């Protein structure tokens, strides 16, 4: 026990004595309170090191100060039977019983996954939510961010792709209900209405059996919003790769995530360079997000979805910045259809998207969608764009053709995104949007093909 | 699902506690058995192998029989009040590591809970 | 029942070399520690050594170490006493303590006389 | 129609895990003793390893 402190201010401390510690190294500490906290060894120095305490110092005198080395790497007890059991960012279970014993003890700093061991995937699934399943095809081992303001809900939304997650049985000309399928949940920062709004719609789901929960809520350290991720992640692995089930994870308050990144970019040596925000900002983003991946010779899958929460609605903010980026196809809420009362409120004419015909829309994924997504797009747009030239030119000016084009943007949207509650197939999805694709007569319906329109008459 | 889950969960708990319980009773009764010589020195060993550099020891005057040997190799021998510990107090400065047979007692589900519960169950 | 046989005493010149067996039956012999204590006629009982279940662990008397060396056969349930460099004050009754619960004597064996002379 | 449909599966759902509850509680007991007969060998084990 080590005592000769140098620095100590917030969950970055320095104390000497030190050169016996390694890079990512479990060591405990005394303190004034009369309370043994944690330490990560983050940085090490020549007679001092870096510490970072998974908890928040409000008392530690200079009289009582320790430091005993624990282990060498720094790690988490994880075993395969640990389904149905709640957990918290410390790693302790919530549910009030001994704590499990592990079968490994995995590093909570992550290995990543190499690019070789994955190939495409293009078993796709329903997620109760249309637009998606249509539009950019959510598959296993794909990101998908969905961008949310601030001032608008983030909760709500999330809710609906976890109790409407589900993969086709046939539909896509096989299934993967052969295999169990189960969830995984970490949030990052939650107050008192978001803790039990989620779990009593993990009852919807009637999984709380089969789940893994992380939760980390304000109440709780803020050192332990980007411990918890990785750590989580690392209980994806373990039972996606390794025991061959296809684990959903879902993360949600990735703001609240890059609250406490931001704690430690200027607190710390390190200067901010990403815009008043550190630089070592796009490894904290990769290390998240690059593990994940169906990898080939796994039956297996770990399918992220990250929910973002970032904000207002500006693009240049870090967050949305380099989570744009990483991802391949992204879907975004806005506030022109949350005006209306539609939920979700998914928004796609800003929205882009880099995988629908790329080993999806063809392949296992069926390619009855495949010239249908081509042509929603240049459709929707006719719509949403006008309806802004419209106050220009006039105030109710439009021509023969143009009118055509407003006609379908009210319908498509009303209808089509108002699912929530109301789950569609392939099938009952592309039979109903051809439907208001009739009211654009043949020149606007070039891309669809001369099988496509009669196919889904 | 539930229900049998926790069930043996609180079973299971109660066989690891009480393999701590049976490995306490070995200590309170570890100086009593005659291996506690070989017990003693391992512990001072490492405490002075590592980083300090001896500047004291400290161990009880009852475990000085047992510890006259590294008397004279480092320092000297002055209480824990344990009978169950050798503190080092190193000349960097403090520093101070503490090898004591509780704390290793206590970490032995800290670092090889999957050893013990393999052999207990499979 | 707890059944514990002594064997191999008997007379040694001083210098000179012996080792007692014990073998044991009526227990799981290789879950528990195990002892070697000595009585000379006429005076006390001294343990002289212990060794742990699985073997991984021995512990000697100041009158004996380096001299004796206990050892056990988990297979055949034998414990083992080597004895090298004997002298007088060796010549004792050797009892095999068979079986310690963690330390203590649980059960006694019937002992073997050893004479050095 | 609804009064007669809730009754007749109500009546199952507790009888369902009622039995469950039978079968938990004696594999909790079913853990224990396979343990406390190689008791003293986790012992030994914990032993030998505190003592560095």
């Amino acid at each position: 026990e080590y005592t000769g402190i140098t620095y100590i201010s917030g969950p970055l401390l320095f104390v000497e004595n030190a050169k016996d510690l390694a890079y990512g190294a479990i060591v405990d500490i005394k303190d004034g309170t009369g309370r043994v906290r944690g330490g990560q060894v983050i940085e090490v120095s020549e007679e001092y090191a870096v510490i970072q305490v998974f908890e928040e110092t409000t008392g530690l005198d200079l009289a009582t100060t320790s430091v005993s080395l624990v282990e060498d790497v720094a790690r988490l007890g994880v075993s395969k039977e640990m389904l149905g059991r709640r957990f918290n960012g410390i790693g302790k279970p919530i549910d009030g019983l001994p704590p499990i014993t592990p079968e490994k003890r995995l590093p909570i700093t992550g290995l990543p996954l190499n690019p070789v061991a994955r190939r495409k995937p293009e078993q796709f699934i329903q997620t109760g939510i249309s637009t998606i399943d249509v539009m950019n095809t959510l598959v296993r081992g794909q990101k998908l961010p969905i961008f949310s303001g601030s001032g608008l809900p983030a909760n709500e939304i999330a809710a609906q792709i976890a109790r409407q997650a589900t993969v086709r049985p046939d539909l896509s000309g096989e299934g993967e209900k052969e295999e169990p399928f189960a969830v995984v949940f970490a949030a990052m920062g939650i107050t008192q209405r978001e803790l039990s709004y989620f779990i009593q719609e993990f009852e919807r789901t009637g999984a709380l059996s089969r789940s893994v929960l992380f939760l980390n809520k304000a109440d709780d350290p803020t050192i332990e919003r980007i411990l918890t991720p990785r750590m989580a992640l690392t209980v994806a692995e373990y039972l996606a790769f390794e025991h061959d089930y296809h684990v959903l994870v879902i993360l949600t308050d990735m703001t609240n995530y890059c609250e406490a990144l931001r704690e430690i970019g200027a607190a710390r040596e390190e200067i901010p360079g990403r815009r008043g925000y550190p630089g070592y900002m796009y490894t904290d983003l990769a290390t998240i997000y690059e593990r994940a991946g169906v990898v080939e010779g796994k039956k297996g899958s770990v399918t992220q979805i990250p929910i973002l929460s970032m904000p207002d609605d500006d693009r240049t903010h870090p967050i949305p910045d380099l989570t744009g980026y990483i991802t391949e196809g992204q879907i975004q809420l806005s506030r022109e259809l949350h005006r209306k009362g539609i939920y979700p409120p998914i928004d796609p004419l800003p929205s882009l998207s880099r995988l629908m015909n790329n080993g999806v829309g063809k392949g296992k994924t069926r390619e009855d969608h495949k010239q249908v997504s081509d042509q929603l797009y240049s459709a929707y747009a006719n719509g949403v764009d006008i309806r802004k030239l419209v106050a220009i030119i006039g105030e109710d000016a439009l021509t023969e053709n143009d009118r055509r084009y407003l006609q379908f943007a009210d319908a498509f949207e009303r209808f089509f995104i108002n699912q929530g509650q109301q789950n569609r197939s392939i099938e009952e999805s592309l039979q109903i949007a051809w439907a208001l694709l009739s009211m654009l007569p043949q020149g606007e319906l070039k891309r669809i093909s001369k099988d496509h329109i009669g196919k889904y008459y | 699902e539930l229900l049998v889950a926790t069930a043996r969960t609180q079973a299971r708990g109660e066989v690891l506690e009480e393999v701590r319980r049976r490995v306490r009773e070995a200590l309170e009764a570890l100086p009593q058995k005659p291996e506690w010589p070989e017990v003693v020195r391992k512990l001072a060993l490492e405490a002075l192998e590592a980083l300090p550099g001896a500047k004291a020891l400290v161990a009880n005057p009852e475990d000085l029989p047992h510890l006259e040997a590294m008397a004279r190799e480092r320092g000297v021998e002055l209480e824990p009040a344990l009978r169950l510990g050798v503190r080092a107090v190193g000349a960097e400065g403090k520093t101070q590591v503490e090898n004591s047979l509780l704390a290793r007692m206590d970490r032995a589900w800290d670092a090889m809970s999957s050893k013990v519960a393999q052999a207990l169950w499979g | 029942e707890v059944q514990l046989l002594e064997s191999g005493g008997g007379l040694v010149q001083p210098g000179g070399s012996l080792r007692l067996s014990c073998a044991a039956s009526g227990f799981t012999f290789s879950t528990y520690m195990m002892s070697w204590v000595r009585q000379a006629p006429g005076k006390g009982l001294e343990w002289v050594s212990s060794i742990e279940g699985s073997g991984s662990k021995t512990y000697y008397a100041d009158s004996v170490k380096g001299r004796f060396t206990i050892s056990r056969d988990n297979s055949k349930n034998t414990l083992y006493l080597q004895m090298n460099s004997l002298r007088a004050e060796d010549t004792a009754v050797y009892y095999c303590a068979k079986r310690d619960s963690s330390f203590g004597f649980d059960y006694w064996g019937q002992g073997t006389l050893v004479t050095v002379s | 129609l609804e009064a007669q449909y809730r009754e007749r599966e109500r009546a199952e759902t507790e009888a369902l895990l009622a039995r469950y509850r039978e079968r938990a509680e004696a594999e909790a007991k079913a853990v224990r003793e396979k343990a406390m007969a190689r008791l003293d060998e986790a012992v030994a084990l914990v032993l030998k390893e505190v003592l560095p």
